[PDB]
């Protein structure tokens, strides 16, 4: 089908990478192009443990996670923690859409146990962060695209928007 | 502050209604008390007023049965069932700039007669353009109600 | 954080739309439209409520207990409604263009007013603070139209000149030829002066003469003629959806608004002046 | 679906059509056809409805209640309307050429322009939302011409050159490959930028000057001399009639939207116009 | 003294309001806005502090015992309050003008009366004997206002003559040549004689019809038209909260009153009726 | 807006009275209300070239406009058709003078001698959907204040 | 990061000017922009002594004092009398607000241990005394603002709005 | 107060300059930088005699002298010539006019009297021969702002003005 990963943008440490694979063909869902981001990914019901970042199913609605969609196979080497979903296009939950899909989709997202040891607690926590939004500029995108940082000058562009864009919920414990 | 305007409304249609002797020539008026007040504040005064005169074919003893419906009460307006109705329409906005001394009473008749001073008034309301359209606003709209409701098919 | 989730949107017309009397002023119009308390077209959100309501129960006829609790319950009401609809400013209207000069001619382009980009980000200032959201990519861009205020400015086309709704001329200063369009659309957008702007938007609204001809004589009825006000296609209004945290609000922002696109707000509707398409601030950035 | 059916057609003129917009001070014609949003000509849906629905009442007057159900009753209307009708937005015009630049010799063309296809986009995408019903086949020719904006493209021909309605060149790039005939006949289409286009449009409109002649002296009148305005013959205008499911809409578009040909539009029905044929997109390819 | 010191401020409306007062007054309105002894659009003292209250609870959900001191602790606790609101009074409504070029020209303008002015000079002269931060810089220009009462005044605007509401034609004089305007809004501020000015207001006020639709047949309820009454936006009320001496206060005009800027008074906020802004005249003088 | 409600005033009034002859006034009437259709119809070049045809402007006809430019007492002389067309050719020079269209200096240095009148046409052919767009409201109204000043025949 | 310090606005000696520095370059938060004094800073539950001026921080909310913020480091002479803080923007008593914050603060306040020898009872203090609204305008507006005593000034509004707005509460010992 | 003078474009030499030094200010009345030439002067009524360019008054409207009235005063000698006129330049025919003059100027042009030898039969002057067309641009051009030459690459337009622009009569007699 199509290998297309689910990558939260959070403030967090190990939000690097955690992911050793990339494009590998030539499909992509978010993209950067002299507006901003487009069809930014939004999963509702989850929150993210910023403590090893990865999405715990709460049953909230409130409670959701802005993340990208990068196209690569869920890094072929944990392949347990990831939830793993074949999905149609007209059920993703995208922002900032900008043309539609391949209607069968195969999302990877960063899964972990709902850890039934503490009660829930989810905190509405934004990405502004000037002190961080330049890590994961350098960090979650430019790894991803490069394209960013090779003809799209529009760099203050696409850190203008992710002060803006990703808005996740933590468990902040 | 209008509350007046209503009153004149019921006095210049009633002189109206009655110099109107074809049956025609009343429902040809209700076409235009309907049309030409909305025509006012959307077109403009003046626009709609050129239009009027345009309509009203004027330069006849017509002319001077306007000056006659000023005072009198047996006057009548001849002509087509369109000329009437649009002159009549004519003596409407004319009956009022008289009334409320928008425009002087002897300046409005003497050039209703003297053809050389007809293009002095047309160039007199071109200035009260914007001070007539506000005020006439209640008096034409209150001509529009009576029309439709005094007006009426056989 | 008053605010749960808040929700900006277009309101582009497909067809004519018509949203009916409503005031108490007598007006030469006989079903004259919504006006602003500038004279401008608007949607008064009490319209907005009723219509989007009625269409969402029945689009979405298993969630009908998510849009009682947005939007309120209709026979008894135990509770207030949780999501606020604000009246739709006007935002852009179409006019019929003669381009003077320039390397791409035009027919008709987007008028817009001072006056009416004041409106807007008032809305979005305060809407901003009564929220955790943050528009500042609109607010930028109308924060930059409103500083060259009192100047007539074409957005980004090179025009300099023009005769709009066939009677009035202007000249058009260039703003920065690098800011993107408010809306996608490669018709440009004038932001008028206020004056010129107020007689050159009364031009582009219809009015309409409409008739009940007789079955039996093929002419009008007995006083059967009316007039009628109509806002044109591809008119842009601006509203903003907003609501109070309640498990149904999430759910509301998640499938509801995000599977609304077409809506049939107004009256007229026999005779198709209704149908209007809703763009999300969230996506047309 | 919003609407049960979604019938999309074409309005075919048989002879020269005149729908009136009444006279007005701003015209300088005494009785002008009713006009767009930018300045094409058009057929309000008000005109559209009234006129097929007081049709289909002496046309079927057993189906008085099917079509009273979806077209409204007229004496004690205690509801509303199930049927919809939408502006007919002019589609192609019948315009005079000069086949210069080519030996196959034609006489008229059908000329459209990009915003005109623009407005049938939009009805398309629209109503393939409200109903289930989609329009790809048409849809996709639409949109195969829009990509090709921005210059002037003829469909089903060769030309590479005319000169349209006596004064207008234009310098036509036949299509990629082809598109097989939106409106079946062997008279080719052009389709126009709009300024090019506003201009061709308007010389191809009919304007006639009429007298009133004297019942016993042979004379005109006294004023008796007025001008109208008709639409050509073979002009198209395109529609949609949109449902919602009674019952009623079923039997409305199996039985009625089936025997529908020939209809009569707009006025001066005496002087032979107004004669027209509804051809239905459903049946079109 | 026990009322230490009194923070005046301006109550602009962002969207219209809705404060409502049952049927207390006849015009045709069913439910009418909040009157006041001699007519105009006020909001009580008491619905003021109540939505303040309510608001306020909820953003500063924390210091809530620093709010109940100070406004009044709603629970059978029954400690005396610290602070208190007078009436908001009318102080500017927005009004349509058309000037004849007589100007820079405007669209909208700012309209009050010598009766409103006098009341809001009673709230001025009132508080100036505790406020040691003393606002006469602007209570000077109510009192030069006031001198130059019987006459239609514009302030800052050199108009002459203009058209308010379309209906009401004033011709303007200045102050005495020129003074700086209260609202920082690049608007003018005429002020009408109290019988011009009250018509002139009157129209200003929006009263609108609203229907109740049978949703199966989309007509209109039987006695389901009521008649509303809002004040526009960008509407200036003004009023003054005066507060005890206290340690209480201190925190609450210090920490609680800087950070409110918008607020929702009154009701119908599904419509979008109550969204208002606070300007504190302690910085906008 | 109704600045051309005025300059239509203007022009009329001096038209009105250069026409001395009522049977001249007629035949002006009637250029008023073809004329302008024709316009609609056929175009501004087209028009103009008939108007300016009909209008037989020699050089005794050029004086009486370029006077009447400046002075109020000319007078237009020829039989009902010449002058009700060179009457209308007034009134649209009028309008392109009063308008900035033409510098009024090169128009009646244009209209005077010999050959810059073929530059004259030359220049309003280049101006022509300029002029089109904007006498559309004047020439109307001269249409309307003509109807109504003017008897009919 | 930015340097910036506060000197308050007293009918007191020994603020005549403390800061020992100006902008060094161009940027500040207070201002005198032709229609007052802009983006006064005010701080609650801190008291002067006119002794050797500075802010004691009382413990009483109802106490203030008032002043202005100019650019710059402590006098230099001490250097340990001043509690430097790094804060964000929204988190000030600013008084009249012109404009945005850089979001970045790092200001220097006049100190002093509380010096609990004596109980501590402050007093409304207003500065009028219009004789000594020239000498500090002489001491300050002028040696942080040349522009003042320049081309252009309103001396009916700024030669008397520090007697009208600036006040503090005084230990009077 | 403005001193301005008359020199136009014949084929002649005796126009080379013809009258001595520009006002010294920095104000003319023809532009010459983006369109060409700009606000080119056209009197009516006048020739140019084939040599010596002063203009002869004749009586049709059909004779014209198309030149540069410029900023000076007639050769600083006897003023035995030149018309020495004032005018509030509303009332001299300009071509292709720009920004807009608002002051009355006193002008002087290369006047000669009637000449009542013989009649003058005018003969239409048009300009050509390229190499004058330099040479007219490196005779009168050049000189009168020495921003042309020098730093134009718009020589190219100035080459074609003269003779798109300038077109006259000569009595040749």
């Amino acid at each position: 089908s199509t290998q297309r990963e689910y990558v939260f943008i959070p403030i967090t440490n190990s939000i690097t990478i955690d992911v050793k694979i990339t494009i590998g063909g030539s499909d992509h869902i978010t993209n950067i192009d002299e507006r901003g981001i487009h069809n930014v990914l939004v999963i509702t019901g989850y929150a993210v443990d910023e403590k090893n970042g990865r999405l715990v199913p709460t049953l909230d609605p409130c409670d959701y996670v802005k993340g990208i969609l990068v196209a690569g196979t869920p890094q072929q080497a944990q392949s347990n923690d990831f939830l793993t979903l074949k999905l149609p296009a007209n059920k993703l939950y995208l922002i900032r859409k900008k043309g539609n899909i391949s209607d069968d989709l195969k999302i990877y997202i960063p899964y972990s146990s709902p850890d039934a040891r503490n009660s829930m607690k989810t905190k509405p926590v934004s990405i502004s962060d000037d002190t961080i939004v330049n890590n994961i500029i350098k960090e979650v995108f430019d790894k991803i695209y490069n394209i960013t940082q090779k003809e799209k000058v529009k760099i203050e562009k696409v850190k203008e928007d992710i002060k803006e864009l990703f808005s996740y919920y933590a468990l902040e414990q | 502050l209008y509350e007046e305007d209503y009153k004149l409304a019921l006095e210049a249609f009633k002189k109206v209604f009655n110099a109107l002797t074809h049956y025609g020539a009343k429902q040809a008026f209700r076409s235009r008390a309907r049309d030409l007040v909305e025509e006012i504040y959307n077109s403009g005064f003046i626009p709609t007023f050129f239009y009027i005169i345009s309509k009203a074919e004027l330069n006849s003893d017509s002319l001077d049965s306007l000056i006659s419906l000023f005072s009198s009460d047996n006057a009548i307006l001849r002509g087509s069932d369109e000329n009437v109705s649009y002159s009549a329409y004519l003596f409407i906005i004319l009956y009022y700039l008289i009334k409320r001394g928008i425009i002087e009473q002897k300046f409005l008749i003497q050039a209703l007669r003297c053809e050389k001073t007809r293009l002095d008034l047309i160039d007199k309301l071109y200035n009260l353009a914007p001070i007539i359209s506000a005020k006439i606003r209640t008096y034409l709209l209150a001509i529009k109600r009576l029309s439709e409701a005094l007006i009426e098919a056989r | 954080p008053y605010y749960a989730f808040a929700e900006p949107f277009f309101i582009h017309a497909i067809t004519h739309l018509h949203v009916g009397s409503g005031s108490s002023v007598e007006e030469e119009i006989d079903l004259p439209f919504q006006r602003d308390e500038l004279g401008y077209p608007t949607i008064y959100a009490s319209s907005l409520k009723g219509a989007i309501k009625s269409f969402l129960l029945k689009e979405f006829p298993d969630k009908r207990d998510v849009i009682y609790k947005v939007l309120g319950e209709d026979e008894n009401p135990e509770e207030a409604s949780l999501g606020t609809f604000l009246d739709a400013i006007l935002f852009a209207i179409p006019s019929r263009i003669i381009e003077i000069d320039s390397a791409k001619p035009y027919v008709w382009v987007y008028v817009t007013t001072y006056e009416l980009l004041k409106k807007v980000k008032l809305y979005l200032d305060s809407i901003s603070q009564l929220s955790n959201a943050s528009f500042s990519n609109l607010k930028n861009k109308i924060d930059t139209i409103l500083a060259k205020e009192g100047k007539n400015i074409t957005l980004d086309s090179d025009l300099k000149s023009a005769i709009l709704n066939e009677d009035f001329y202007v000249e058009l200063e260039a703003l920065n030829n690098k800011i993107p369009s408010i809306i996608n659309a490669g018709v440009p957008l004038l932001v008028l002066e206020d004056s010129i702007g107020r007689e050159v938007i009364n031009r582009s609204l219809i009015r309409v003469r409409r008739i009940r001809i007789d079955r039996d004589k093929k002419v009008v009825e007995t006083g059967g003629l009316w007039s009628e006000e109509y806002v044109p296609m591809k008119t842009i209004f601006f509203s903003v959806l907003l609501g109070k945290e309640s498990k149904e609000s999430a759910i509301f922002a998640s499938c509801i608004l995000r599977n609304l696109r077409y809506v049939i707000l107004g009256g007229k509707e026999t005779i198709g002046k209704g149908i209007v398409e809703l763009r999300w601030v969230k996506d047309v950035i």
